[PDB]
């Protein structure tokens, strides 16, 4: 369960892994900044 | 008498179907 | 910034095809997707590491990124029981570090980098229709991946070795100091049937095998670099292939979608390089122990029970379970002798640990579902589940590309020319 | 010494969040590289010491 | 001879329609 | 028994996100179909 | 172009009312102890 | 009907967009069309010889082929409420009486047909208790039918 | 049956070995286009 | 007499000085009507500590046409 | 260009032949035809297979009493498993038959056969100047059924959980997964009987306005009709782009079911709400999932023989 | 609860740090 010295990073953590997915939505928003063009 | 009559009603539409493969009027309407 | 389709011809939903001819941005993009690939690795990895408790099994939690660390032999002795989990922590650290790192430098070479990188940076140019820089790229690549091997034979033999589940008395790791490098082992199991009994490439069930595999594997890859980054395409060769970039995405594309299936199927099958006590037990497993507890418990209670012939003239269980009749275990083979099971070692010799390890395994099937409710899924489902729908993917992703890349070669990419159809040129009545 | 790591690390943190959220604009905006090569580079150059530093005090914990 | 009016409906479902339909068809050939 | 444990608070809070979201993305879904439906009529 | 009350306004409403009411209602159902 | 509808969607879609003709300089097809365009975007002779050399025999006019694909799933969808109006009246077809005959003459004959009738008894059996309360049905554990006792 | 064995084998290396001699044979540049 | 472009409403004050005060309303007025248990009566639709009544330990059942009424007061126990 | 395999390469690739073969004709041919040989012969004169591997023959042949509905070819028995059993490994051909090599033996050609005519599908496109992208439509049945007929085996562990060659074998094949995994509460599953019948409403209706609209104009006509239909304007005013969604739906369907019951090969499951509503005290109120499941639990009980002499 | 609040705030500080640098760069005339 993680070193205590890093025992209050718990939270952020557990939004890691979830990054990924958000990066393939952010080219989308990306386009719509461009009127998709 | 049931066997004969499947495997000569499977015959006939195999026969067809060969028929309509082989045998077919040239599709001279468009081509 | 980014291109516009009437200048490129392609639309926003196939705007990636605009790098085709352009270095820099290319480059930039695969170094962005390495970084987000081990940032992927290192979060999951300090993920699982947070709701992680040692006293439990690995595969009770829904765990599978550390049984690989695992299996390397970090912070584990025998019987897969977890001393400390310091390495873990340092490794996703080190894999996050390494995110960052690519991750920057795939920006800087995407949105900053020279557009074309043939023009100032002869070194590192190429063009697509070239035969002797591709190669030259192929050479260098292959030589990373003999030394990644061989890297993996160094740790395996000179730093600790790795964990055999093969040892007495379960597995534990150990320091591989023989690997069997005999051309027949090794070239034996490449040619090996992929049906029952024989399993082409999923049945090696031995560390040595696979440290041997490994050496030879490196070698050739190293020497296969040397040979490519030395020489030129064949003229066959050359009428073989079509040369451009399409053509190889769809090369590598095929190729990794094999790699996928394979992958796949010595996940669900094979329990050496994924020992049973990481990953749990596999579904064969799961019924041979079921049915070697229930005759333990009825010889002990008192009221053989279930034992029947295989086809072939050996000694089995009976029931549904006499299809898994190939199924070989560390827990297992003491009692089976020349012919199948034993009936005397069956009766009287048994040791208490092989039957905790059977009842553990009893109630561990792969049996699970999709909103994971019970008979709990195992970590060999999902791996074999996810990897075979990419393998697939992947496939079609093959015939798309090729196909794509041989019409362009050809010159018909986008369309009948409607002038000269060549239909129009051809006897009627086909 | 747990809290000097914490809050080093916490620092750690801020300190990366600015630096993704500062270069690539940097890099975008025309004529900001060479522009602000000086503050890119030692972003970097402070994350990185702060990194091994990091690293050193939880090597001492 | 198992299901006699069984055998006899087979048989002039397949024949009534079929000679029906080659009828016509030499009929409309002639044209 | 079936009383909703949750207070008002969100019960606003959420509104504020549900109700500005769904009055503004109505108009902006049918303004193609709107766009289109005068060109095709009035020309046949 | 300014009149209102037209067909359009009333097939609109008539499908968006009802729509956030049980939306309201079913955010509402969603945190019951059951 | 309805799986051959689905083909013909299929087939007919995949024909029609592998076989459109070069009249746009952009990498993508669709943009190279217009409402108003006076000839037909695809080569009807090229994808007729395709299909004639492949399968071996091939459509020759357009509205015999779009005529085939409205006909198909309308009569089969007919043909199944026919069914379903027979069944409201408990006319199934359900007998094969002669295999029924043969089976229970000697428990030594298995047919797929057989197993099915089991399944179909194991249905009934096991969800009529709850199925149709109405009925007020208690079936004991001894009389629920199992493969155990075949 | 041994000869069984002998003459499937036979017959599907002939035709495996067809197949693979044809695609080899200069098969990109046998078609309608022109380039 | 041309139906103004949604465009046209989109960009206007009194189009969203309206709404953004009215809508909240509707939203509160659902949570109010499923939160004070009006829909519990409304509708029929017994409470969790309602569905087994201390005379009945099982399933209701109608069984009964031109008294289901009574049949359906009875049962519910109201 | 007159040697004697240029002769052959000309005459396999020649376009003048009725039915064009072409290599992937040269490796297909001989696999249907074996495979159809086989089935049909199997179909009319094969005695009985044990299924079970407990002694208790199936029969599926028409000379032994069967329809065309009931009867089939029945797959291997489950003593040989997953192994390979080929002619000439059984002892004699007696024990063939009575184990169940036939069904291996189709499968077996049947698979390469088909494969090779998507290939072939390509080759034949490419010979002609078309685009190539018809196999990948191909694909989708393809997959179906190579996972139903080799995958799920291979999950499970034995060719006897393979589809019977039938009519009747097919039924107690829907009904033993239905025991087993629930099928119908799995998302793939509902996925391609979406794509399904979309195709199929789709291929009503997109014949029915074109021919409609072909008139003694083919999309500008009948785009009026379809707006103010069911609303819904400029949505598909390309002729390319429906043409291409007609392709896309069905097709990305049976992708979608090809791979759920691949996944279901290697036993995850369909979804599971049995005793998913529960009042207070305790006690459990029925939903219609538990009217499935009760359904489903006979199912299972029935198929079981668990008692096998 | 401080652990869920201390979630929630991570994630959408997380999640608004993407769109940022588009919004920046559209408001400042970069090259987006
Ligand atoms: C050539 C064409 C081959 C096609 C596959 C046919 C064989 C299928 C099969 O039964 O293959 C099984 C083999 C593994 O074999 C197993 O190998 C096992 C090895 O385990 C043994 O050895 C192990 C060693 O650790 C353990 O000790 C273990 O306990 C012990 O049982 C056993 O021998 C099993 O009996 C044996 O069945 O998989 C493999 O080798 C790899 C096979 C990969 C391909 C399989 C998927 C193909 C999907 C094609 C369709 C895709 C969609 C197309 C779209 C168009
Ligand atoms: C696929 C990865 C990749 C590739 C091909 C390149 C290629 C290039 N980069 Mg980029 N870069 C990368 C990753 C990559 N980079 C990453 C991850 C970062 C972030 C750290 C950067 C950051 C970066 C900057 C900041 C700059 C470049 C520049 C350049 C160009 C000049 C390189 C140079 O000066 O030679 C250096 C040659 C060396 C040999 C020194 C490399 C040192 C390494 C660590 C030693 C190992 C290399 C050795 C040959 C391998 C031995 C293998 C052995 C074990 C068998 C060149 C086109 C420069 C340029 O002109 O801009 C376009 C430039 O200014 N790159
Ligand atoms: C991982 C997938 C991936 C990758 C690596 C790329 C990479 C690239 N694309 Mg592609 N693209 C993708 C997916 C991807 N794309 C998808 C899914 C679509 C469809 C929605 C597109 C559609 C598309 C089009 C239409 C075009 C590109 C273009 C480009 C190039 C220019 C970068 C850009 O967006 O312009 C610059 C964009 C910006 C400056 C705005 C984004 C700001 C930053 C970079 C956001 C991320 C910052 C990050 C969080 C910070 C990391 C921290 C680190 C610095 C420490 C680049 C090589 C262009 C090109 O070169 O074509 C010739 C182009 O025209 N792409
Ligand atoms: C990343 C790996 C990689 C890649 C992509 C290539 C790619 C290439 N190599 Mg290189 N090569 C490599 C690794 C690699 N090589 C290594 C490691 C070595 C050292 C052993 C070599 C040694 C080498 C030599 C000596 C030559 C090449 C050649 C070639 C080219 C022709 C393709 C070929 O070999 O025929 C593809 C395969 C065939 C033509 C025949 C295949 C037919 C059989 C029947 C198919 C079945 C395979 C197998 C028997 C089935 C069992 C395995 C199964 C279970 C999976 C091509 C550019 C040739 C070339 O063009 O000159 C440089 C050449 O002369 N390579
Ligand atoms: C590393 C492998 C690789 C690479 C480098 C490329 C690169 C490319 N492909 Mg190829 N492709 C691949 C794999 C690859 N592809 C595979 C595996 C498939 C099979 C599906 C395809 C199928 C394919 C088609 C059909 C087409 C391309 C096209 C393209 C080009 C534009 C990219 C694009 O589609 O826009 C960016 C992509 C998108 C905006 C789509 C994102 C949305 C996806 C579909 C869903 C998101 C993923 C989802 C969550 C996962 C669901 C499945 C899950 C069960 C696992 C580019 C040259 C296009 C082209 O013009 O080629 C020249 C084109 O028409 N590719
Ligand atoms: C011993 C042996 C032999 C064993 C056999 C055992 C056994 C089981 C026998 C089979 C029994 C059997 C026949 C069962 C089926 C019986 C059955 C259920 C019948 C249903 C009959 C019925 C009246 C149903 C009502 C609905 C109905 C009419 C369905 C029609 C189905 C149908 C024919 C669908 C079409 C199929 C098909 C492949 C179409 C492809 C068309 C095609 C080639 C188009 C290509 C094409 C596309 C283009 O885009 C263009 C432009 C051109 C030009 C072009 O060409
Ligand atoms: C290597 C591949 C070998 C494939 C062999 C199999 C090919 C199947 C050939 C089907 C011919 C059907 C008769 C068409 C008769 C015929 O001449 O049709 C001709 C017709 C084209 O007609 P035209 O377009 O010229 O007609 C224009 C009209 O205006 C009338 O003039 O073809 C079609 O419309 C599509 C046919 C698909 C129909 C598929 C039916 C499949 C049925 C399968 C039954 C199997 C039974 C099995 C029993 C055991
Ligand atoms: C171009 C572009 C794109 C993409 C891009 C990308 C994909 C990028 C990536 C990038 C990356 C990939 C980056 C990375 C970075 C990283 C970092 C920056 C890291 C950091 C780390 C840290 C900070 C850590 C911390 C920690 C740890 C170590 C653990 C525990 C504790 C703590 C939490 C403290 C797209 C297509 C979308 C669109 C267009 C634009
Ligand atoms: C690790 C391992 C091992 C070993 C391994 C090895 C040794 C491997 C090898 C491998 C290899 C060594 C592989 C190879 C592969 C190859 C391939 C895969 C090829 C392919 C080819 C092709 C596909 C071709 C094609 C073609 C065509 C058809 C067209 C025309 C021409 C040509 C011919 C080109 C051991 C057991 C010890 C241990 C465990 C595991
Ligand atoms: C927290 C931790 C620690 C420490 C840590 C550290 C100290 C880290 C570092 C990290 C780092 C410090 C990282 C780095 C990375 C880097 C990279 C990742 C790079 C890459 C590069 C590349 C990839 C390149 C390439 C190239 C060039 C440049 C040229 C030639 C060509 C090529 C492409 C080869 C301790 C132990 C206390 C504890 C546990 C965990
Ligand atoms: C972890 C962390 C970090 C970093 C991070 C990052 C870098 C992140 C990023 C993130 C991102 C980068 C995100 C993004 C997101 C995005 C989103 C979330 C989007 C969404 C979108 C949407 C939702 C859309 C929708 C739509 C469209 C498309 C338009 C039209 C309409 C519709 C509705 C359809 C560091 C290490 C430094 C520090 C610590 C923390
Ligand atoms: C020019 C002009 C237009 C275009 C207009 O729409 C109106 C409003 C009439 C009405 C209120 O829609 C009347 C609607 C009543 C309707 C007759 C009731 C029966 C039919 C339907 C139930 C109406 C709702 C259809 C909607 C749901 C599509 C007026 C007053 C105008 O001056
Ligand atoms: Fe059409």
């Amino acid at each position: 369960k993680l070193p205590e010295a890093y025992a209050p990073f718990a939270p952020i953590v557990d939004v890691l892994p979830v990054i990924p997915v958000f990066f393939i939505l952010l080219a989308f928003v990306w386009q719509a900044a461009v009127s998709f063009r | 008498m049931e066997a004969l009559v499947y495997t000569f009603l499977l015959v006939g539409t195999l026969g067809i179907i060969f028929f309509s493969i082989f045998f077919r009027d040239p599709p001279r309407m468009i081509k | 910034g980014g291109r516009d389709q009437e200048t490129t011809g392609f639309a926003w939903w196939s705007g990636n095809a605009r790098l085709i001819n352009l270095s820099g941005k290319l480059l930039g993009a695969h170094v962005a997707h390495a970084g987000l690939i081990v940032f992927w690795a290192g979060a999951m990895n300090l993920f699982e590491v947070s709701h992680f408790v040692p006293e439990k099994p690995m595969y009770e939690q829904g765990l599978i990124l550390l049984p690989h660390i695992a299996t390397l032999g970090y912070g584990v002795g025998p019987g897969g029981e977890i001393i400390d989990t310091f390495p873990y922590f340092v490794s996703g650290v080190l894999h996050l570090i390494s995110s960052a790192v690519l991750g920057f430098g795939g920006v800087y070479h995407s949105l900053i980098g020279p557009e074309t990188l043939e023009e100032s940076y002869p070194f590192f140019g190429y063009v697509w229709k070239d035969k002797n820089k591709m190669t030259n790229i192929l050479g260098y690549h292959l030589i990373m991946l003999g030394l990644g091997a061989w890297l993996l034979v160094w740790k395996a033999m000179y730093f600790g070795g790795v964990y055999d589940t093969w040892a007495p008395g379960g597995g534990d790791v150990r320091v591989i100091t023989n690997p069997t490098t005999n051309a027949a082992v090794i070239f034996g199991y490449l040619v090996k049937s992929p049906f029952g009994g024989d399993g082409w490439i999923c049945s090696v069930d031995n560390m040595e095998d696979i440290i041997g595999g490994h050496i030879w594997i490196g070698t050739l890859e190293i020497l296969g670099g040397i040979w490519h980054i030395y020489t030129t395409p064949w003229p066959w060769a050359r009428r073989a292939f079509v040369w451009s970039g399409e053509a190889y995405l769809s090369y590598s594309l095929g190729a990794i979608g094999v790699m996928g299936f394979i992958a796949c199927c010595m996940s669900w099958f094979n329990n050496t390089a994924y020992p049973s006590e990481f990953y749990g037990p596999t579904g064969p497993e799961a019924s041979q122990s079921q049915a070697f507890t229930f005759l333990v418990r009825d010889q002990r209670l008192g009221a053989g029970k279930y034992l029947m012939r295989s086809p072939t003239g050996e000694i089995i269980f009976g029931g549904e379970t006499m299809r898994f009749w190939d199924f070989r275990g560390p827990w297992l083979e003491p009692l089976r002798g020349p012919n199948g099971l034993d009936l005397n070692k069956l009766k009287n010799d048994i040791q208490p640990w092989q039957e905790r390890r059977a009842a553990e395994y009893m109630t561990h099937a792969p049996l699970g579902s999709l909103n994971s409710v019970g008979g709990f899924v195992s970590p060999r489902s999902w791996l074999a589940c996810s990897h075979f729908c990419l393998g697939f993917f992947f496939f079609i992703g093959h015939l798309w590309h090729a196909g794509r890349a041989r019409a362009a070669a050809a010159g018909f990419e986008k369309g009948i020319d409607r002038f000269d159809e060549p239909v129009l040129s051809m006897r009627p009545l086909d | 010494m747990t809290s000097i790591l914490q809050v080093a690390l916490l620092a750690l943190i801020f300190v990366s969040f600015a630096l993704v959220v500062g270069v690539p604009v940097v890099f975008a905006t025309p004529n900001g590289w060479t522009d602000n090569k000086g503050a890119v580079f030692s972003g970097l150059s402070l994350w990185l010491l702060l990194v091994f530093v990091v690293g050193i005090l939880n090597s001492f914990v | 001879e198992v299901n006699i009016y069984g055998l006899t409906a087979t048989a002039l479902f397949i024949i009534i329609p079929t000679s029906f339909l080659l009828i016509l068809y030499v009929k409309t050939a002639s044209t | 028994v079936g009383d909703v444990n949750a207070p008002i608070e969100y019960a606003v809070g959420a509104a504020i996100l549900v109700s500005l979201v769904a009055t503004a993305i109505i108009p902006i879904v049918l303004n193609p179909g709107q766009q289109a439906a005068d060109k095709i009529f009035n020309a046949k | 172009v300014y009149p209102i009350f037209t067909v359009r306004w009333l097939a609109i409403h008539g499908i968006a009312v009802p729509t956030i009411f049980f939306l309201g209602a079913i955010t509402a159902m969603q945190f019951i102890q059951r | 009907g309805v799986l051959g509808a689905a083909l013909l969607c299929a087939i007919h879609g995949a024909t029609v967009e592998n076989t459109l003709f070069e009249d746009g300089d952009g990498a993508n097809t669709f943009r190279a069309f217009n409402p108003t365009q006076a000839e037909e975007t695809y080569s009807m002779v090229t994808a007729n010889r395709f299909w004639s050399q492949i399968f071996g025999v091939a459509f020759s006019n357009k509205r015999w082929l779009h005529f085939f694909m409205l006909l198909v799933p309308v009569t089969g969808l007919w043909m199944s409420a026919i069914g379903v109006v027979g069944l409201a009246l408990n006319l199934r077809a359900y007998d094969f009486v002669s295999q029924e005959i043969r089976a229970a003459e000697d428990p030594e004959f298995e047919t797929f047909y057989t197993k099915n009738i089991l399944l179909n008894e194991g249905i009934r059996a096991w969800m009529a208790a709850q199925d149709q309360p109405h009925e007020r049905l208690v079936f004991p554990e001894e009389v629920l039918p199992r493969g155990n006792a075949l | 049956m041994l000869t069984l064995k002998i003459f499937v084998y036979t017959v599907v290396t002939f035709f495996v070995c067809l197949f693979i001699f044809g695609f080899l044979s200069n098969d990109p540049a046998r078609n309608p286009g022109k380039n | 007499p041309v139906e103004r472009p949604f465009s046209d409403i989109l960009t206007s004050i009194r189009y969203w000085v309206i709404h953004s005060i009215t809508v909240p309303a509707l939203f509160i007025a659902g949570w109010l009507f499923v939160s004070t248990g009006l829909a519990y009566d409304v509708f029929g639709t017994p409470r969790p500590n309602e569905y087994f009544t201390e005379d009945r330990q099982e399933a209701p059942l109608i069984t009964d046409r031109f008294n289901a009424l009574e049949q359906v007061k009875k049962l519910s126990g109201n | 260009n007159s040697s004697l395999w240029a002769r052959f390469c000309e005459w396999i690739t020649s376009t003048e032949n009725r039915l064009y073969i072409g290599w992937f004709g040269v490796i297909m041919i001989p696999c249907l035809l074996t495979a159809t040989s086989v089935f049909i012969i199997a179909f009319i004169a094969a005695p009985p297979v044990d299924i079970d591997g407990i002694r208790e023959p199936v029969s599926g042949s028409l000379l032994y009493g069967n329809n065309i509905i009931t009867g089939a070819v029945i797959p291997t028995s489950n003593a040989i498993g997953l192994h390979f059993y080929p002619i000439w490994e059984a002892a004699s051909l007696d024990e063939w038959l009575y184990n169940g090599g036939p069904y291996q033996l189709i499968v077996c050609h049947f698979l390469l056969g088909v494969y090779c005519y998507m290939g072939r599908e390509w080759e034949l496109s490419f010979r002609l100047g078309m685009r190539p992208w018809i196999a990948v439509a191909y694909s989708a049945p393809v997959a179906a059924a190579s996972a139903v007929f080799l995958v799920y085996p291979i999950g499970q562990g034995s060719f006897s959980d393979g589809m019977p060659l039938g009519i009747s074998g097919t039924f107690n094949f829907m009904i033993v997964f239905q025991a087993e995994h629930n099928i119908l509460m799995h998302p793939f599953h509902m996925l391609g009987v979406a794509g399904v019948f979309g195709g199929s409403l789709f291929s009503a209706m997109h014949g029915s306005l074109v021919t409609s609209s072909l008139i003694r104009y083919n999309i500008v006509a009948a785009h009026g009709y379809f707006g103010r239909l069911i609303f819904q304007y400029a949505s598909f005013n390309n002729s390319r782009s429906l043409h291409f969604f007609l392709a896309a739906w069905p097709v990305i369907g049976i992708w979608f079911t090809a791979l759920g019951l691949s996944t279901m090969a290697f036993n995850l499951n369909g979804f599971n709400f049995n005793q998913s509503v529960v009042d207070s005290q305790g006690r459990v109120l029925n939903t219609w999932a538990d009217i499935i499941n009760r359904a489903n639990l006979g199912m299972e009980v029935m198929h079981e023989r668990n008692a096998h002499n | 609860n401080i652990e869920l609040a201390l979630t929630l705030v991570s994630l959408v500080l997380v999640v608004s740090a993407g769109p940022l640098v588009v919004v920046l760069l559209s408001a400042r005339g970069g090259n987006l």
